């Protein structure tokens, strides 16, 4: 179990699946990654120096940056959302799914070897983004496919 | 849920008084004392829809003076 999670304060209760805790229908081998459920209410956390995933949400939802933002810290315990890993490489497709399940709705992310699926299907509301390796590694709004 | 003597108790350690059932002090330690006795057995859904009250409770406290947030959260243990 991941040792800043199981100290976080801002969660309660056991280390389990993103699935577990929030079911929904959500593609194989994603919503797997492990959470906690969010116990204290929002610090108000600057959004990430890179937050270009929340931009691609945003295009594609018209929802504000600062409003994916905040709904994320009603969800994810803060370690999840500031941490090393956020503060370098940025957000991740974890953050879409946690994204997806807040604001229902099911992304296709035109990635690099193809598109992948990250959200619930149990949904209407559909939205592309795409993702490159670049460099450098980016999140954008809208569709992109390669091939020979 | 709790017993008439179990809410009472939790009424005056945090509240002013018996009647001071207003109190989100008061409201946020009752929620607390059902969570903690839900996860004391482990209706999962119960309990998430406890914690969700409270956390928007401790919300709305939060935003009225964080100081008296920041006690309450203490004398509960609500950070781990």
């Amino acid at each position: 179990l991941p040792a800043p999670l199981t100290n976080d304060p801002t969660a309660i209760g056991p280390v389990l699946p993103f699935e577990e805790l929030h079911p929904r229908r959500y593609p194989e081998n994603t919503a797997t990654f492990l959470t906690r459920l969010r116990s204290l209410p929002s610090n108000h956390l600057p959004q990430p120096t890179l937050n270009c995933l929340l931009s691609a949400v945003s295009d594609q939802t018209k929802v504000s940056e600062e409003h994916l933002w905040e709904s994320l810290q009603t969800i994810l315990p803060d370690s999840q959302l500031s941490n090393e890993e956020t503060n370098t490489l940025g957000l991740s497709t974890e953050h879409l799914t946690a994204l997806a399940h807040l604001y229902n709705f099911q992304a296709t992310v035109y990635s690099d070897r193809g598109p992948i699926l990250f959200g619930p299907s149990d949904t209407i509301k559909r939205i592309d983004i795409t993702h490159t390796t670049g460099p450098p590694s980016h999140f954008s709004p809208g569709k992109r496919l390669l091939g020979s | 849920s709790l017993s008439t003597e179990a809410t009472a108790k939790i009424v005056s350690e945090f509240g002013r008084d018996a009647n001071d059932t207003g109190s989100t002090e008061v409201q946020v330690a009752l929620l607390t004392a059902q969570i903690n006795h839900l996860q004391g057995h482990f209706s999962r859904r119960g309990l998430l829809r406890m914690v969700s009250q409270r956390r928007k409770l401790l919300d709305y406290l939060k935003r009225k003076d964080v100081a008296r947030y920041t006690q309450l959260i203490e004398r509960l243990g609500l950070r781990r």
